DNA sequence: ATATATATATATATATATATATATATATAT
DNA sequence: ATATATATATATATATATATATATATATAT
DNA sequence: TGCCGTTACAATGTAACAGTGG
DNA sequence: CCACTGTTACATTGTAACGGCA
């Protein structure tokens, strides 16, 4: 009959859109940011109307993504209607690090929580310090200025990496903070055991990965 | 059941049917299938709707471990996580306690 | 977690055993009035050729 | 009794021809005025899935018009779905000109029995024809 | 064309069929997405009392498979409410037990006939029989 | 549940469009003849939804529609 | 090196719903 | 013929939720 | 071919008659 | 007696398959 939902939109879509959580949680999806299992409220949420979103999201031209990791996020496609942007190289340098280090079980003691010194020491070893410095200044050498700067530019990519989910700081602290699976990302190139120059293409097929 | 004839056999399926009414009325499709399987013309939808059960509990299997697609099998499985539970319940209460 | 392990247990095995029972009455059935109505037929058959 | 009474399928019989008759507009409530005519059907509806109760809310708030033809649609139902098993028990729905049917209900009446067996003694005629032309 | 065609009773009859399947679950409309088919069906339900909209209504959204059932459906419709006004084009309806029908269709199979035909021919042979005998 | 009249007004096709603007602050004039009428004729709950986000939707004297965010 | 933008937290005032206690008129036991 | 119990209306003030404004830290960019 | 009459069913609902046992 | 059951003779609506005809 007429003044009736199912004519518009199913029941069960806007019980989801009516429900208190829906406005952060969207304001923060179209921002660009991760869902992880640490956020419980704002992570059963989308899985209980996980199917109602994705197909409202289709509406622009984005798909509402679960990777196996269990982490939502928004892929925009070439036709998206909501703007889309890449990660820099040292961002990715800084969440493939984030990957090891989630991974890595040295740094247990740690129990999850890390300093922004421990993260640029390890990015350090595993990374080629001057030619990594390259980018961050095309005429460093070694200089302690330009050593300074690479630091103040990972702080300030990790930064930007809270702001995306990939990591939150503490609830008094923001020198210190904790990894969330949604860094798995990072890895989605070696995820499967093939080649990397099809894995790549694949990738960038998929839209998951632009190139540089 | 060989032994009996068929008042007992119906009679019982009728009673399974009954418990299957208030055992399915959460489901559409599985209790659509329980409706059309009582026609007298085609048993062979009987064996349908059976099938469609197992091909329902098959998909409730909640993790890998318990993947032991066969639904009578992940019974004991089940058992054995919701006694293991009892233990870290019973810990959890005495930790909290304390 | 528990309740829902008990509850999806409890559900499990409420489902199987009325499927089973729903089902396996009517099969025997059948499968008793065919071998009678078999029995049956035989000595029809054989008067008729006669 | 002949055919074995079975309840949960009688009731949800019953329950069917409810909503059936609901839906086609009839008054199967007793009730005349509208919010309790609407109450009851809507429990009635909730009673879907238990097929038990439904003979409760037929004695509370049924029509008291519906008993013969509910006592009538049931048992037809029984019957039919007992003789469905087999095919020489079941029966054939066939459609005849007037003329036709006249014909054969005059003859039928006048013989004292049921269309079957006067389709029966006619086509047993024939055949005996059949017969004799062939022995 | 043997039965002349009116809308405002063809079209009547098309919208209570169509509502009687929509009642029935079937679905009346081509449209997947539940909302749009939804629309289409209170559209169709608001459009009660008009025969020149309701042609129009399953031009648009009618269901592409159920065009040959409704319109064989019409057919009968016609046929049985011309027909159904004279005695003598009524039909009458009988069930026959499963081993008579059986041989009655054997032989109308057999002889070519019709079931009505071969009735007809067998009882004019039994008064035959009869006049015979007496 | 949700209004009625929202659910129509957020089905809509032209919805995606002028939500993405909307959030842009893009502002809305007359010259837009689609995305105007249909803000007009949906104010009353669109109004609601952005309210839900602490955003205010806003019908200019001259009569284009925009979007004034709150301090929350 | 410092101007500037941004997010967060707190204090403060508004507006509305609601429970509490009292005042007034009527009903009914004494 | 009386006084107490009831129902009604009212102001009081209590609490919540909202919206605003200011201070802060601090992360960016020239 | 596509429409249009026509037949032979299927499924369900009812009235009427005949039986059966309490 | 009375009620409940089994059965027959319809009606009512829907559908698939033939065959005629533009």
């Amino acid at each position: 009959s007429s003044t009736h939902i199912e004519q518009f939109m199913p029941v069960k879509l806007a019980q989801a859109l009516a429900n208190s959580l829906f406005p952060e949680l969207d304001s923060q999806l179209r921002a660009g940011r991760h869902i992880g299992i640490d956020d419980l409220d704002n992570h059963a949420f989308l899985m209980d109307f996980q199917e109602q979103l994705e197909e409202f999201y289709a509406r622009y031209n984005v798909e509402l993504i679960r990777a196996p990791e269990g982490f939502f996020y928004l892929r925009p496609r070439s036709t998206t209607l909501i703007p889309r942007s890449v990660l820099s190289e040292l961002d990715m340098m800084v969440g493939k690090i984030l990957c090891y280090l989630y991974l890595s079980p040295e740094r247990l003691a740690n129990q999850g929580i890390f300093t922004s010194q421990e993260l640029y020491e390890e990015l350090i070893s595993l990374a080629d310090e001057g030619k990594l410095m390259k980018f961050v200044n095309q005429r460093s050498s070694g200089s302690d200025l330009d050593k300074q700067k690479l630091q103040e530019k990972v702080r300030t990519t990790l930064n930007r990496l809270r702001r995306l989910g990939m990591v939150y700081f503490l609830p008094n602290n923001n020198n210190k903070f904790t990894i969330t699976e949604a860094v798995f990302r990072f890895g989605a190139d070696v995820r499967s055991g093939d080649d990397p120059r099809e894995i790549q293409l694949r990738m960038i097929r998929d839209g998951e990965a632009m190139p540089v | 059941l060989a032994y009996m004839e068929g008042g007992a056999l119906r009679s019982m399926s009728d009673k399974a049917l009954g418990a299957l009414r208030l055992a399915v009325a959460d489901n559409e499709h599985l209790r659509d299938a329980l409706r059309l399987s009582e026609d007298p013309k085609r048993p062979e939808r009987k064996v349908q709707f059976f099938i469609a059960v197992y091909q329902h509990l098959r998909e409730r299997i909640r993790q890998d471990i318990i993947r032991t697609d066969d639904p009578v099998d992940a019974i004991e499985q089940m058992e054995i996580e919701l006694a293991r539970l009892t233990e870290e319940l019973t810990a959890r209460e005495q930790k909290l306690a304390i | 977690a528990i309740r829902v392990t008990q509850s999806d247990r409890d559900l499990f095995k409420h489902l199987i055993t009325e499927a089973t029972s729903y089902v396996s009455a009517d099969y025997m059935r059948h499968a008793n009035e065919r071998r009678t109505h078999l029995d049956e037929a035989l000595a029809l058959r054989g008067e008729l050729f006669g | 009794m002949k055919y074995q009474q079975l309840e949960n399928l009688e009731c949800g019989w019953k329950w069917a021809y409810l909503i059936r008759k609901h839906q086609e507009g009839e008054p199967i409530t007793k009730y005349i005025e509208n919010s309790a005519a609407h109450a009851a059907v809507d429990k009635l509806i909730k009673l879907e899935s238990e097929p038990v109760r439904v003979l409760e809310w037929i004695e509370q708030h049924m029509n008291p018009d519906l008993f013969n033809r509910m006592k009538q649609t049931i048992r037809a139902r029984r019957k039919r779905h007992f003789n469905a098993e087999h095919q020489h028990t079941r029966k054939k729905s066939i459609d005849l000109d007037f003329p036709v049917w006249h014909r054969l209900s005059a003859l039928s009446q006048r013989r004292g029995n049921t269309l079957s067996e006067t389709i029966v003694q006619l086509i047993e005629d024939a055949e005996r024809k059949e017969k004799y032309a062939n022995q």
